[PDB]
Order: structure tokens, then sequence, then C-alpha cells
């Protein structure tokens, strides 16, 4: 989830 | 004084995105995780590749190393965390608990401990022996963005997209304090001081502040880079000069003057977000990872 974005 | 690192070596392993990179506490390995559900073990000193560590079903956001250098603790998609024998990559526990996905963790300095955050918005306390939840803490209205022990292990701090940081009893579970900023802005990441006596956090307006929690205060500032968007892990460099070290979404390394706040080096090569930097326990060396486009690691130098 860290390598998109929110 | 003013820091003068170079790239020594470029680590192509991943085959996605990485998302964290932590040196090991012996100085000895570091350790990568990454969008392709894979954790790798390289050496510190040369990039050379150790191993590779399956077992997540989904993507990983983060890993954290226990103090003695033996175990791995890692956060993923798929809403578990798991403990790892590093020298033999068998997964010892599968910590389960939360209901989205898990995003960060740490072990605390004695590693008896882990502590995580989650999309869930909760931040969950582990211990490492049984696997079990010891507590589950409320902590947040938003997806939990990072969670810290304080040197001595009492502390937890926690960030969210929500605006808030804050400081948790890890004995009690209370919330002891709660940072707030009239602005609100995401607060994409946050970090002990290796003092316990600040707090660096990291806001999705561009912007690192160096907070005393205690008194509520924004004691430094530092500003250049570029992050609105992701999660992007802070240090501070402490092996030689003292400087505060992030990723940019600008594909830059940049290094600050704690004291000074002025941008004292960027460091080029990524070609996509540094999602993540970390800093060696006892040398000057610096590790840096970026995103979908780029997805390499690189390692590099300093003499101060």
């Amino acid at each position: 989830a860290r390598t998109e974005v929110y | 004084v003013k820091p003068n690192y170079a790239l020594k070596f470029t680590l192509a392993g991943h085959t996605k995105a990485v998302s964290s990179v932590k040196f090991s506490p012996n100085g000895e390995w570091l350790a990568s995780s990454s969008a392709d559900k894979l954790i790798k073990i390289w050496g510190a000193y040369d990039g050379k590749f150790e191993k590779t560590i399956s077992g997540h079903k989904l993507g990983i956001s983060d890993v954290a190393w226990s103090s003695d250098s033996n175990l791995l603790v890692s956060a993923s998609d798929d809403k578990t965390l798991k403990i790892w024998d590093v020298s033999s990559g068998k997964c010892l526990k599968t910590l389960k608990g939360h209901s989205n996905y898990v995003f960060c963790c740490n072990f605390n300095p004695q590693s008896n401990l882990i502590v995580s955050g989650s999309f869930d918005e909760s931040v969950r306390i582990w211990d490492v022996k049984t696997g079990k939840c010891l507590k589950t803490l409320p902590a947040h209205s938003d997806p939990v963005s990072a969670v810290h022990f304080n040197r001595d292990g009492s502390l937890i701090v926690s960030s969210s997209y929500d605006g808030l940081c804050r400081i948790w009893d890890t004995a009690s579970g209370q919330c002891l304090k709660t940072l707030i900023d009239d602005d609100n802005p995401p607060v994409s990441f946050v970090k002990f001081s290796p003092n316990g006596k600040y707090i660096l956090a990291a806001t999705l307006d561009n912007t690192l502040k160096l907070w005393d929690y205690s008194k509520g205060k924004c004691l430094k500032t530092y500003t250049g880079h570029k992050n609105e968007k992701y999660c992007i892990f802070a240090n501070f460099s402490v092996t030689g000069g003292k400087w505060i070290v992030s990723g940019s979404e600008d594909n830059l390394v940049y290094i600050w003057n704690l004291q000074t706040k002025e941008i004292v080096q960027k460091l080029q090569g990524h070609t996509d977000v540094v999602i993540s930097t970390a800093c060696h326990p006892t040398e000057n060396i610096i590790a840096s990872a970026a995103l979908e486009n780029d997805k390499t690691i690189k390692l590099w130098k300093s003499d101060c």
C-alpha cells in the first residue's frame, strides 16, 4: 500500500 | 561541515516497487520490502544478495529488525504481519488481528514487542514470543502511516492521514499526548529522535518538522523537497554530522543540516519517488529505495 497513493 | 555522499551500489532485485529499506542493528545487512510480496536481505557494505524471504500473500509496505539482528517483522496488504528468522528465512510467527492493510511496523528496543499501524485505523501491540496481540489502540480516524517506539520503549508515537500525531504509553495503552496542527495536514511519517525528546513528523504539504511533543512547540522546519502523495521515511543521521535525511517525490534524496535547517546535499540517481531512506547504525552510509518506474535500491557513502 505504501507504494500507492491513498 | 557538509556531507559528501556518493553512489556506491545499485541493487536491482524486486520486480515491483520497493516500499522500505532498513539496516540491521549490527550493521551487517540491509532488508528491503516490496510490492512484489517479497523481502530481500543484502550485504550492507557490498550490496551482495544474501536471501529472498517469501510467504506474504500480498505486497509489503514495511520491515523492521529486532535489536539482536536475528528477526525481521514485515507489514503486508494481506492484513497480517510476519516474524521471520533471518538466518533461515522461515516464518516464525504470523501476527493476525488487523482488518485491513498493515502499513508500518517496529520492534521496541528490548525487542519483546512489535508495534504496527494499519489501514484499519488502529495501532496494535504484539508480543514477539507468543505472536499474540497484547493491545489494540483505537489510534486514529484514518490509515496509520507510521508507528515508532522511543529509545526507552515506554512511548509509542503514531501518525495518520487524519492529521494527528499521538504519544501512547506502551505499558497502559493510554494516549499520553496528542500533537495538533490547526491546519491539520495529513501526517505521512513520524519518528522519535535518538534521544526521545523530539519527534520528526512529515506532513503532506512538503514539510518536515522537528517537534517537542511535551511543550507542543515546533522546534525545527525542513523544506525544499516534494512530499504531497506518499508516506516517505525520514531519518536522523548521527554517525557523522547531525543531518535530517529524507526521500522525496522529485526522485531525490534530501539531506538537511538539523540545526541550521539548510539543505546540505541532494543525492541524484533514482528515477521515481524515493519512498524510503535509512541510515547505517555505525558508518556514514545511506540506503535509498524508489517506486515502480525505478524499483532499485541504492547505497551511498560519505566521509563525514
